[PDB]
RNA sequence: CUUUAAAUGUGCAAACAAACCGGCCUUAGCCAACUGCAAGGCCGGAAAGAAAAGAAUUAGAGGCACCAAGUGGGCCUUCUUCGGUAAGCGGAGCAGGCGAUGCGGAAUGAACCGCUUAGGGAUAUGUGGCGUCAAAACUUAUGGGCUCAUUCUCGAUACGUGAAAAGGGUGUUGGUGCACCGGCCCCGAAAAUGGAUGACGCUUAAGCCCAAUUAGUGAUUGCCCAUUAUUCCUUUGGUAAGGGCGAGAAAGUGUAGCCCUUCCGAUGUAGAUGUGGCCUGGAGGUUAGGACGAAGCUUAUGGCGUGAGCCUAAGAUGGACCGGCCUCUAGUGCAGAUCUUGGUUGGCGUA
RNA sequence: GGCCAGAACCAGCCCUUGCAUUAUCCUGUGGGAAAUCCGGCGGGGUGCAAUGGUGUUGGCGA
């Protein structure tokens, strides 16, 4: 009905119950450098340097940093293919993403088993899968049976 | 013919875990027409009464439960169908036959005719074969008399395959056709 | 070995029975999958899954 | 006589596929950022072509020479 | 050989991808004798669906 | 309106232009300073190249351009819905269809069910069926119950085209010391041409609800019908794949295909493109025919080609011109425009 | 005349018991004559495997 550039954000753009307020001072002190991964999530209560509502659960990797903004760009389908949109927003709207950290992870476990091996220590038992078979004993056997009180 | 169910017993328990290291084993018996039929069955006792889902669950044995010789006997079957506007419906009968499977295959018969029933909407409480002398209903209690006899009327005999004919003679045994 | 293997689990199974106990089996670990219906009116997720199963014909069959 | 539907978009858009973006690390252009440390950046930059040219006259020496 | 081809699809073996990736997709006919009812689950008395190790008797009627 | 809050959704990541681990060079970029942080490089090292824990799969070649057509009236259905009393009504969301499409079924139907299409055999199926029409139980069973219906009316293939409160007959079920509560049938149930489970008919069903496959005898699939599946033969095209160089073989886009083997696809309206693809009047060349009969015309005249078409035969037709091949050229192919000109025709020996 | 038929042979293709489980089971020795039925004790039937060729004999054809 109107094309405006906040239609549609009543519960969009809202606090949670009991957690209204600024933003704290970790948030301040959080430290940003081009190439990160970051997270872009409105915070109703700065309304200096929001982002569009199409943006607010996307995730992307900064491009740009300044006294107060972050540069970021992110994925967006315009019909036949992707766009790399490029978006300034200030430094309260982003936070740090944890989408690479299995990955890190990994990387370091493996560096840890190859220092392991390379000095001679003992590497732990392998898993093993919990598919397979074996006997079985029951401390407790049961009937399973409709009886005449369940209806 | 043949009663078209079988007598199963299925064993299981559900996947042990941090939170349930040792679980409990449930017995179930159930009168299906294959294994599989059987296996659905359990899950879902499983499910609607002790909240354990089957992929989270371990099946231990499925096994096909053997019947006693043949031998004319009263049996008592325990019942239960749904149908809408009915609620759920327990029925108690009486039936006259040489095994539990065919007990209960005449009592799912009679079921689907006299109430329209189903299946996967009907469920079996119990089975046993009771002495004669504790029949209630007159219309079984008639063949456990020690002088019971009857002919035979209104037989519509046919002929072997083989024999059948289209066309015979009017007072004679001959086939004109056929 | 196939011998060998079955064997193994009647001992197996027969141990446990005779204590009273249960024996649980080993999951499956390989399926046998062929196509029942024809290629008519099928929606476009449902459509990719059988094109990476490699089941595009009726009655087509893969492990 | 003004109509709006959705019904054919999306199998059209899917007939050529949506194409996935352009990788990172092309078209990975500087303008419109900090102007400060553009100019720096600028100034390594310089530094490092000749330090190549250097590098590749010393392997045309080394190599002629032995 | 074959033998080594059925054992890694039968036993699910190391080489089971490359064996399986290596296969055209089987062609079968259809199943000698007739199905039951292809739009129900072989539950309720129909086709679809899994059917645990009966499918062996299905397939020996196709292949 | 609201904290709580699903199912279906939606963004990113998952080792080869990436990232990791210790020298060195450059910059003021930051900081009181730097060998601290930031940025761009050089050098050297490691590398289950991604283990084990359910630990992906692919009829899985990525990227980049140029030129142009048609279209811009849609409609139906499943779920979700707003307006409207409602509607074969108006407006939307997701997906599938028809339009543009036949074939096998529902007696009939754009859209329902099955299946999707080169020219043909054999085998087996899907939807639907097995009293006759009409292929199949020559009316199967050595299966269990229920039902009698007197003028539109007992029932009897969904989508879909026959009905409500209330009331009764025959078979049963809770309760107990009569009440209720379901299966089938009857009443409630009233229109205009004569008529419709498709028709006949069917009642120890050929009806309704379940269940079998030759029957308590003992392993496995009763049988009938597709433009579908499997297999065999032939054609045609490839993002094609190999081999060769007594009658036979050309170093080859396209032919009467240079020869042989092999695998996969084949429908289509508007539209695009290809073709040693067909046809008509004339020009430059080349090779030929005709008074022992050219062109034109006739056909139960056959032969060849998927086809447009080409060629021979006979004329008890004609009487002077004309064929094939390679290039060039255009006033170059007709079934329909209330098409244009000429001839004919039924009505009709009628008004 | 390979024109029409019959039989035969090669190749290919279509068709045409075993071991596991055997027990809520089998079999002797208070209730309703006997049986059906309920407690004591003793002895023990269903999931896998086993068109293409190469001649021959007649008919029609002088
Ligand atoms: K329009
Ligand atoms: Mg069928
Ligand atoms: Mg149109
Ligand atoms: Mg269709
Ligand atoms: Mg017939
Ligand atoms: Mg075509
Ligand atoms: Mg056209
Ligand atoms: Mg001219
Ligand atoms: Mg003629
Ligand atoms: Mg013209
Ligand atoms: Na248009
Ligand atoms: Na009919
Ligand atoms: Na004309």
């Amino acid at each position: 009905h109107s094309y405006g550039y906040k239609s549609g954000t009543r519960h969009l753009f809202a606090k949670k119950f009991r957690k209204h307020g600024v933003p704290s001072v970790s948030t301040i002190l959080t430290n940003i450098k081009v190439g990160d991964y970051v997270d872009v999530v409105a915070d109703s209560a700065v309304r200096e340097g929001m982002p569009h509502k199409y943006y607010h659960g996307r995730t992307g990797i900064v491009w740009n940093v300044t006294p107060r903004g972050v540069g970021v760009i992110i994925n967006k389908p315009v019909r036949t293919r992707t766009l790399r949109k490029r978006i300034c927003v200030r430094f309260e709207h982003v936070r740090k993403s944890r989408c690479q950290e299995a990955f890190k992870a990994k990387e370091h476990q493996f560096q840890a088993y190859l220092a392991a091996k390379k000095a001679g220590k003992a590497l732990p038992p392998l898993q093993k899968s919990s598919r397979l078979g074996g006997i079985v004993r029951p401390k407790n056997v049961e009937v399973l049976a409709r009886r005449v009180a369940d209806y | 013919v043949k009663p078209h169910l079988r007598h199963y017993q299925v064993v299981g328990r559900e996947s042990p875990s941090e939170k349930n290291p040792e679980p409990t084993v449930y017995k179930f018996e159930v009168f299906a027409p294959n294994f599989v039929v059987a296996k659905s069955r359990f899950w879902r006792m499983m499910r609607v009464k002790n909240k354990v889902k089957a992929t989270h669950g371990d099946v231990l044995s499925c096994k096909v439960v053997k019947d006693a010789k043949l031998v004319a006997r009263n049996y008592l079957v325990d019942i239960a169908y749904y149908s809408q506007r009915c609620g759920y419906t327990r029925m108690v009968k009486e039936f006259r036959d040489v095994s539990k499977t065919g007990a209960v295959s005449q009592a799912y018969h009679d079921l689907a005719s006299r109430h329209r029933a189903r299946y996967h909407n009907i469920e079996v409480l119990n089975v046993k074969s009771i002495p004669d002398h504790e029949v209630k209903h007159l219309s079984i209690a008639q063949y456990h008399a020690p002088n019971l006899s009857f002919p035979l009327l209104q037989r519509r005999t046919k002929a072997t395959r083989k024999d059948r004919a289209i066309f015979v003679k009017k007072n004679t045994k001959r086939a004109v056709v056929a | 070995e196939y011998r060998g293997a079955e064997k193994k689990l009647v001992t197996l199974r027969r141990q446990a029975a005779s204590h009273g106990n249960y024996y649980l089996e080993a999951k499956p670990k390989v399926a046998v999958v062929t196509r029942i219906r024809g290629i008519a009116k099928v929606n476009p997720k449902q459509r990719k899954i059988l094109q990476l199963l490699r089941l595009r014909q009726i009655f087509n069959t893969v492990f | 006589s003004k109509n709006h539907t959705n019904h054919n978009q999306s199998s059209k858009n899917h007939r050529n596929g949506i194409k996935g973006p352009v990788p990172l690390h092309l078209h990975n252009s500087k303008r419109g950022s900090w102007l400060p440390a553009l100019v720096n950046a600028r100034r390594v930059r310089k530094h490092n072509q000749k330090a190549a040219l250097k590098k590749r006259r010393e392997r045309i020496a080394a190599f002629a020479a032995k | 050989c074959a033998e080594d081809m059925v054992n890694q699809i039968y036993t699910c073996g190391k080489h089971f991808r490359t064996v399986t990736h290596g296969m055209w997709p089987f062609k079968l006919a259809p199943p000698a004798g007739g199905m039951r009812q292809k739009r129900r689950h072989f539950v309720e008395g129909g086709d679809y669906g899994n059917r645990d190790t009966l499918i062996n008797r299905f397939l020996a009627r196709m292949i």
